[PDB]
RNA sequence: AGUAGUAACAAGAG
RNA sequence: CCUCUGAAUAAACUAUU
RNA sequence: AUCUAUAAUAGUUUUU
């Protein structure tokens, strides 16, 4: 029951996400359905807390440009690792 | 821009916005391979039929753009048929040959730098040196060899990612280089590919070919290493050895695992003769490693192995009483050992034998990163002290202690899939797979070694099997310190005497080094040895030992046939027989000595009994001082690549097997010739050299009742004929002299 | 004087001259027309040899299936399939004791196989029978149809890229009540709906076939392809079979060549050492008779389920799948027949789908025989062939049972004086038995055929022979006291691979190489090897020497060439220059060896990456560093390393629409390797579609390139632009 | 006719 | 008459890349 | 001292 409360509170975006996230080790949605509602939080959490940011000429965060956060969850570990890297080289921050 | 506008135009056609969204990326895989099907089940017919057809070649469009349609002759050059499947065009050889005679005209001078291995061959062959060819009994072992070196101190994977790294940063995915060595080599291979104008792809080919080892099994002889691999061809025959030294620079590990197997060759050899010292010093001055002679080596290499100190101070050169172990540099400062060969019982049910050092001893361990005090007894860890730089080094110090203890709580420890044999059915150190075990993952000989509270003296911190420093209990015999070093005194060469049976002593007198310290192990060289004198093989392999000695024998037959019968003393003190004395087993020897020259004499006392064969299986075995004894032997054994191979005193061996149709003798499976047929060969089916004080007279006879086994015929009285199951399966008739 | 060639032997021993016995020089023999008769002959004899067997009808297929387990023993010698099931797993359990752990750590580690293994690993190989045509087609093309069906009848697992997922797409697309797959014809598209009993039985289906160019044969025989539904689950079962066999010393696989030859020296003569000084020893060469006709699926689950106790039950599940699809498998009967009518002077062909019901006037009388046999096996085109595993499959597992029935031999098995062991490879066998006497040799002969009996190994006695131990023969490997050469078996090998110039030029100064260090090629034959691979090689590709007056097409060029240039000896064979070439040079490649003696004209025009005769890169505008092509034995690519044109015969068929499709997968392909350049290197892994991640690598890539300064803004806006305009027209 | 040998070729298709 | 076309089994190993 | 990394291509071995 817990899946169909998911699949109709939120956004299409957001269960795809969660069922690629999922179907990507394996995991069944059917079956798990309440790894499926917090992998759906999960994600709802971090849009939001992306989403609504972005950075003027200065360098000052504000809010309405460039976004101020790049997104590493949602993607299959493959894209996930060449954005960390490719962030990696480009600034010097630790692995 | 390119490549995101060609994304688009793409995406707005069907077919291929099809293919685009309902593709992953695992499916890129299998679509790429998706072919109509490749129908070529003879690529040679295929190549000479189509060789015959006017344009059998492909090219690319632009081919139509460069290259005219007609040579000077009017022959048709290329065609506009278009091929199968795609967009290329035919072509014909006479515009290959056309292009590489009238083609524009590029510079080719970074090849040498993309193909560097190669043109590395080609100078390493360029400035080779020949030497003469010798032909010789070649005995070839399959083992396992190095075809590309790639770089020293990595393997495959690591290979791989440190190419990734260099040359695609972004694409290593979750992969961090933590060893030592690959962060080394990623900073100076980035280094040099700075700034580097050649494509990607081609660099990291080029990486693959400088770094990846590559092993095979193959038959060799001679050098293992990777510069006498790639001329196995030339150097090595099936009867041949060709004398070649490459041209290049020669490694220095390679020079000192050489250098080991000949010090250790030469030695054990020595040991045997009857003035050890001056067989070593000739030997030493007889014998060449990869072109350069061994004294040189002996003079300019700091190598800690117990046959090169033995060689050193019989050279008068400073040395130093310490060996080599899991990577650190034990010195014995006090106590002694002998070797015991102990049966045990692994811990995942696994029985094996170890070389088991018994007495009391105290030793120092110096390692690149760590550094220790250890005082052990028989299987028996008295004492540890473990200064290292952090915890992982301390770790490190730790396990090889606990495996150098030889432990019983060690080897109990061993769990998993751990093998004692190669994939190839050959024996491997039990030392060194233990190490390697307890290496990846040593918790569960933590856990089991035990815990034992401490007396919290000097400060020395503690250490638990979490590898954590406690202060209350600590791992038993185990204690942490941080101002023991005592590093400088480990390279302090000291002037040694060498007694005249190569016993090492101190000035003050303590003895050092002695022979029964060198490793049994039969090993093999990385670089060729090279050994000049009247027999080549006097320093060679088991097998070679063996097949060269019954083929002298057999060589000689006829003054040595003379020798035997008529000066026998002389004949056993022959120089040619040490070598073999050197494999049989030393508390053996004389026993074997006794047993087989009482055979001969009997041999001499009954006339019309002289068969060839058995005087030529049993002369190296009368070479050592004999021992008189009552003991009846039905094989004598050898140490071959340390396994005990049995020569039966009657009848064919798995070693030593002689066919009568042929006339041939073959010793572990090489010829070593034919005998030559002899008048006064007892052709009457009548042995007198098989048993010590007995004459064997024919077949099973029933009349003297049921046989019995060898070692019951010491209940006969003289003139007493009995039935004797002598032999494979064999019951014959004997009596007693 | 009459020659007689054989009298050799009364010299040299048979084995220092057995390459004489391998008449290797002539072409082999081949199969000319249909091999429908020896299917049927295949599957009569199977049924034949568990005759005594239950009869009974699957309820799921409807075939007729025949289980011979658990039948009557043999009270003679012909060969029998009655395996008894409680023999085979006291052996598996003795062969447990015998080695502790070796079974755990076998699952242990097929386990971690078999969960991290990918889909991709079905692509490889060479032909699969594609159950949606009904032939035989490219692994990979077989595996993107399957592929498409399933996701378009709702099965999509395989999305996750797992061949395990790919494995439960399998069993859920088993329970569809239909399938639904497109065919073509004279080139429409047309759809065909298949209910649940043809669709099974479409997926339990082996295809069939004649084997060409066998040597030591004088009958031809069927040899077998399996579908696209039971690949995973047959690699799973010998991923497990590989890992037991590792662990075993009698065990001939999965070891080879020099390896092999050592170990097998190693394993005989510490059988010999363990042998008493005072007991005969003999050795067996011995073959099994029709091996793979008398094994039984079923004994292989026995021994799954037994070696997978105290393990996960999905992975027994999954182990256990290969055996249960192999016990219901379905045999394609092949091409048919050909008829002829000598008065009206005409032929025709009758497919074997109408053997069925087809009149029996027109065979003789063995044909007859055998189709009349067969005929009540017969279901939608295919035949029922529950025992026996068709050809050349689970031969690690059958390994396995071997070296069990080897290890039965220990004395404390045996419970007596005499014992055995020896070495097993697949079906062919080395035995060494240890008794005190005569007698004792022949008790444990006995017994070692009887026990074998019992697990439905038949022992060739025809083929099979005894000896005292020091010489046999062992998967062709002749032992004398030590393995000898042979190399008659590997001179097919030389002469010309028909790659291109440069690749054939570098296989056979390799193969001459490789020749003299391992099958003891003298230096003189290597020479003149040397001399007869240039002179062939040189007729092939009408390069002969520039300086001659061999009239060919190519002469004209080569000539010319031969005149413009100064330094002769650096030019090519492939050009007309000489052969540099001697045993101490057969390792270098040719380019590099007379580097140095080329003129800079021609060693330019030779290695110009603008050669239309090999492709070109697409970084920039073009890699104008490297002549770049897959590059097997050619290590310096110069204009010599074309590529020849390919088959076209499917233009003239329905399935030529395909190309287009290759092609267009290709143009996609390409654009993908722009974005993430390693893919070609290595290959990529991901769940992602394609379209998606190229937009993100960009958005990536343009934010970096953005931030580092590589760019300016009003490219970063206009990638972003295009970026959103591809996520609209994903939609649309 | 011939190749060949347990079934085919002695051109096939559009 | 004319157009097109000259035919890719499984496992393991070996060699090269 | 140990030494089964992947993928492509060709060759060899595995019959009542
Ligand atoms: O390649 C082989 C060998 O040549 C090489 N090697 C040896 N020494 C060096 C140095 N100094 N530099 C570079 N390479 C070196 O390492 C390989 C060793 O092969 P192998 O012959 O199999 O090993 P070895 O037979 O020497 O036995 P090993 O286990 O390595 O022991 C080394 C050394 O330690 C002695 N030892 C062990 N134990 C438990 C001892 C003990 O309890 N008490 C005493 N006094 N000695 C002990 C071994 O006997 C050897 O002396
Ligand atoms: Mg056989």
């Amino acid at each position: 029951g817990m899946e169909d409360f998911v699949r109709q509170c939120f956004n299409p975006m957001i269960v795809e996400l969660a069922e690629k996230a999922m179907k990507e080790y394996g995991e069944d949605p059917k079956i798990e359905t309440n790894k499926f509602a917090s992998i759906c939080t999960h994600l709802e959490v971090c849009f939001m807390y992306s989403d609504f940011h972005f950075i003027d000429e200065r360098g000052e965060s504000t809010i309405i440009l460039k976004h101020r956060f790049e997104i590493i969850e949602g993607r299959d570990r493959t894209m996930a690792w060449t954005v960390v890297n490719s962030i990696c080289n480009t600034t010097g921050v630790e692995k | 821009m390119e490549r995101i506008k060609e994304l688009r135009d793409l995406m707005s056609q069907s077919r291929t916005r099809e293919i685009l969204t309902k593709t992953t990326v695992d499916h890129m895989a299998i679509i790429k391979k998706y072919t109509s099907g490749r129908q070529e089940k003879n690529p040679a017919l295929r190549m000479k039929w189509m060789m015959a057809m006017k344009y059998p070649i492909t090219a690319d469009k632009r081919i139509m753009e460069m290259i005219p349609e007609r040579n000077e002759q009017g022959q048709t050059l290329w065609s506009k048929t278009n091929d199968a499947g795609s967009d290329r065009v035919m072509v014909s050889p006479l515009a290959v040959t056309w292009w590489n005679r009238n083609g524009p005209t590029t510079s080719t001078v970074h090849y040498p730098k993309v193909y560097k291995t190669y043109f590395e061959k080609v100078e390493r062959l360029k400035h080779g040196t020949f030497g003469p060819v010798h032909f010789r009994n070649q005995v070839k072992i399959r083992r396992r060899v190095d075809i590309n070196p790639g770089h020293a101190d990595l393997s495959a994977k690591e290979a791989q990612d440190v190419i990734m790294e260099v040359v695609f940063p972004n694409e290593v995915g979750a992969r961090i280089l933590t060893s030592e060595s690959q962060l080394t080599i990623t900073k100076e291979k980035k280094k040099e590919l700075q700034d580097c104008k050649i494509a990607p792809l081609m660099v990291a080919y080029m990486l693959e070919r400088e770094l990846v080892r590559k092993t095979r099994f193959l038959p060799v002889a001679g050098g293992t290493s990777s510069v006498y691999i790639e001329v196995l061809h030339l150097t090595q025959g099936t009867c041949w050895e060709q004398m070649y030294t490459p041209g290049g620079e020669v490694r220095n590990d390679d020079v000192d695992q050489s250098l080991i197997i000949a010090a250790r060759n030469i030695v054990r050899r020595a040991t045997v003769s009857a003035d050890p010292l001056a067989s070593l010093l000739e030997m030493c001055h007889s014998t060449q490693i990869g072109g350069v002679r061994m004294v040189d080596i002996l003079r300019q290499n700091p190598t800690e192995e117990q046959a090169v100190d033995i060689c050193k101070a019989a050279m008068g050169l400073r040395i130093s009483s310490s060996f080599s172990f899991g990577g650190f540099t034990f010195k014995r400062t006090s106590g002694s050992s002998v070797k015991r060969e102990e049966e045990v019982l692994t811990g995942n049910l696994q029985t094996l034998k170890i070389r088991v050092h018994e007495g009391y001893e105290e030793f120092t361990m110096v390692g690149r990163r760590a550094t220790a005090i250890l005082r052990k007894a028989t299987r028996r860890l008295i004492q540890l002290i473990v200064s290292g730089k952090d915890e992982q080094s301390i770790a490190e110090a730790i396990i090889v202690a606990m495996v150098f203890s030889q432990e019983d709580c060690m080897i109990k420890a061993v769990r998993g899939d751990l093998n004692f044999v190669n994939r190839a059915n050959q024996r491997l150190n039990p030392m060194h797979q233990l190490l390697r075990h307890f290496q990846k993952d040593a918790k569960v000989l933590f856990q089991n070694w035990g815990i034992e509270p401490i007396d919290n003296v000097m400060g020395m911190i503690g250490i638990l099997p979490d590898m954590t420093p406690s202060t209350e209990m600590s791992l038993r015999g185990v204690r942490v310190s941080k101002m023991g070093v005592d590093e400088y005194s480990s390279t302090e060469r000291v002037v040694v005497s060498i007694d005249r049976f190569l016993r090492v002593r101190d000035q003050r007198g303590n003895v050092l080094l002695s022979p029964e310290e060198v490793s049994e192990t039969q090993g093999t060289e990385k670089l060729t040895i090279t050994y000049s004198s009247s027999m080549m093989w006097e320093i060679n392999g088991p097998e070679s030992v063996l097949v060269n000695t019954y083929q002298w024998i057999i060589r000689n037959w006829e003054n040595v046939k003379i020798q035997w019968s008529q000066d026998p003393t002389m004949l056993y003190n022959k120089m040619e027989f040490e070598p073999f004395q050197s494999l049989v087993p030393k508390a053996a020897r004389g026993q074997y000595s006794g047993f087989v020259r009482v055979l001969f004499q009997q041999m001499r006392d009954v006339l019309g009994t002289f068969d060839t064969v058995q005087i030529i299986k049993l002369l190296p075995f009368a070479a050592a001082p004999p021992e008189q004894s009552r003991m009846q032997f039905s094989s004598l054994t050898v140490n071959v690549r340390g396994s005990g191979m049995r020569i039966v005193v009657r009848g064919n061996s798995p070693v030593f097997n002689y066919n009568k149709a042929t006339k041939r003798l073959t010793v572990l499976g090489k010829d070593a010739g034919a005998l030559m047929e002899d008048p006064d060969e007892g052709t009457a089916g009548v042995e007198s050299a098989v048993l010590r004080g007995f004459l064997i007279l024919g077949k099973e006879n029933k009349r003297y009742g049921p046989a019995l086994s060898i070692n019951e015929l010491s209940n006969l009285a003289k003139g007493e004929k009995a039935n004797v199951l002598i032999g494979q399966g064999d019951v014959v008739l004997v009596m007693k002299r | 004087m009459d020659v007689n060639p054989t009298l050799l032997f009364l010299k040299v021993p048979v084995q220092n001259a057995i390459s004489t016995t391998f008449p290797y020089t002539g072409d082999p023999p081949y199969s000319h027309g249909t091999g429908t008769g020896y299917t049927m002959d295949t599957v009569n004899r199977t049924h034949k040899y568990s005759e005594k067997g239950k009869w009974t009808t699957n309820t799921e297929t409807g075939a007729p299936q025949l289980n011979p387990i658990d039948g009557p023993l043999p009270e003679d010698n012909e060969p029998s399939g009655y395996a008894q099931t409680d023999c085979v797993l006291e052996a598996m359990a003795f062969l447990e004791e015998s080695h502790p752990g070796i079974f755990e750590n076998s699952c242990l580690e097929t386990m971690e196989i078999v969960q991290q293994t990918r889909v991709d690993k079905l692509t490889q190989g060479r032909q699969t029978y594609d159950w949606t045509l009904n032939r035989n087609q490219p692994a990979a093309t077989a595996l993107a149809n399957t592929i498409e069906v399933f996701r378009s009848n709702g099965l999509t697992a395989n999305e996750s890229g797992r061949l395990i997922d790919f494995l439960k797409d399998v069993m859920d697309s088993m329970d569809k009540e239909e399938m639904e797959i497109t065919t073509h014809f004279q080139i429409g598209k047309k759809k065909q709906r298949l209910n649940k009993r043809s669709y099974l039985i479409r997926a339990l289906t082996l295809n069939t076939m004649t084997k060409d160019a066998e040597r030591g044969k004088l009958k031809r025989r069927a040899i077998a392809t399996p579908g696209m539904q039971i690949r995973g689950f047959v690699y799973f079962v010998e991923a497990l079979a590989r890992s037991i066999c590792e662990k075993l010393e009698q065990s001939g696989l999965p070891v080879g060549g020099n390896e092999k030859k050592a170990k097998l020296a190693n394993v005989v003569r510490k059988m010999m050492t363990n042998s008493q000084d005072t007991e005969l020893s003999f050795t067996i060469t011995g073959d099994n008779t029709k091996w793979n006709e008398n094994q039984n699926p079923r004994m292989f689950l026995a021994m799954i389920t037994y070696i997978t106790r105290n393990q996960p039950e999905w992975f027994r599940n999954v182990l256990s799948i290969a055996p249960i699809m192999f016990s219901n498998k379905m045999a394609r009967l092949g091409k048919g027949y050909m008829f002829e009518s000598k008065s009206m002077k005409l032929r025709t062909q009758v497919p074997a789908e109408m053997l069925a019901n087809i009149d029996l006037k027109y065979f003789n009388k063995s044909t007859r025989e055998k189709i009349e046999k067969i005929r009540p096996l017969l279901i939608d085109g295919t035949a029922s062939l529950s025992p026996g595993m068709m050809m050349g499959m689970f031969n690690m597992l059958s390994t396995v049972l071997g070296v069990s029935i080897l290890n039965l031999g220990q004395k404390k098995y045996t419970k007596t004086t005499y014992w055995w062991d020896g070495l097993q490879s697949s079906d062919d066998f080395a035995l060494i038995v240890n008794a005190p006497n005569h007698e004792g040799i022949q008790a444990g002969v006995d017994r070692f055929y009887r026990t074998c009996k019992l697990v439905g190994i038949n022992m060739s006695k025809k083929k099979s022979y005894i000896n005292r131990t020091g010489t046999f023969e062992f998967t062709s490997f002749f032992y004398r006291y030590g393995f000898v050469a042979n190399f008659s078996m590997e001179l097919p090998s030389f002469g010309v691979s028909g790659i291109n110039e440069s690749a054939d030029m570098s296989v056979g100064v390799t193969v001459i190489k490789n020749n003299m260090i391992n099958n003891d090629l003298g230096p003189a034959t290597a020479q003149m090897a040397l001399q007869l691979f240039i002179k062939d090689y040189r007729y092939t590709y009408r390069c002969h020497r520039g300086d001659t007056q061999i009239q060919t097409r190519r002469a004209f060029e080569l000539k010319k060439l031969w005149e413009q240039t100064r330094s002769k000896a650096g030019l090519l064979v492939s050009d007309g220059g000489p052969n540099l070439y001697n045993i101490r040079n057969l390792h270098i490649p040719e380019v590099c060896l007379k580097w140095e003696l080329m003129d800079e004209d021609y060693q330019g025009r030779l290695c110009n990456p603008m050669n239309p005769f090999v492709s070109h890169k697409e970084i920039d505008s073009v890699n104008n560093a490297v002549v770049m092509p897959s590059m097997e034995y050619d290590a310096v690519a110069t204009t010599h390393s074309w590529i020849p044109k390919r088959n076209r015969s499917i233009l003239n068929t329905s399935q030529r629409g395909i190309l287009e499709d290759e092609q267009m997968y290709q143009k996609c392909c390409n654009l993908f390797e722009k974005f993430f350049p390693s893919s070609s290197y290595r290959r990529p892994v991901g769940i992602s579609s394609m379209v998606e991640a190229m937009v993100s690598r960009a958005r990536i890539d343009a934010r970096i390139d953005f931030e580092s300064g590589r760019i300016k803004k009003e490219e970063f806006a206009e990638i972003m632009k295009i970026c959103s305009t591809i996520e609209e027209l994903r939609r649309q």
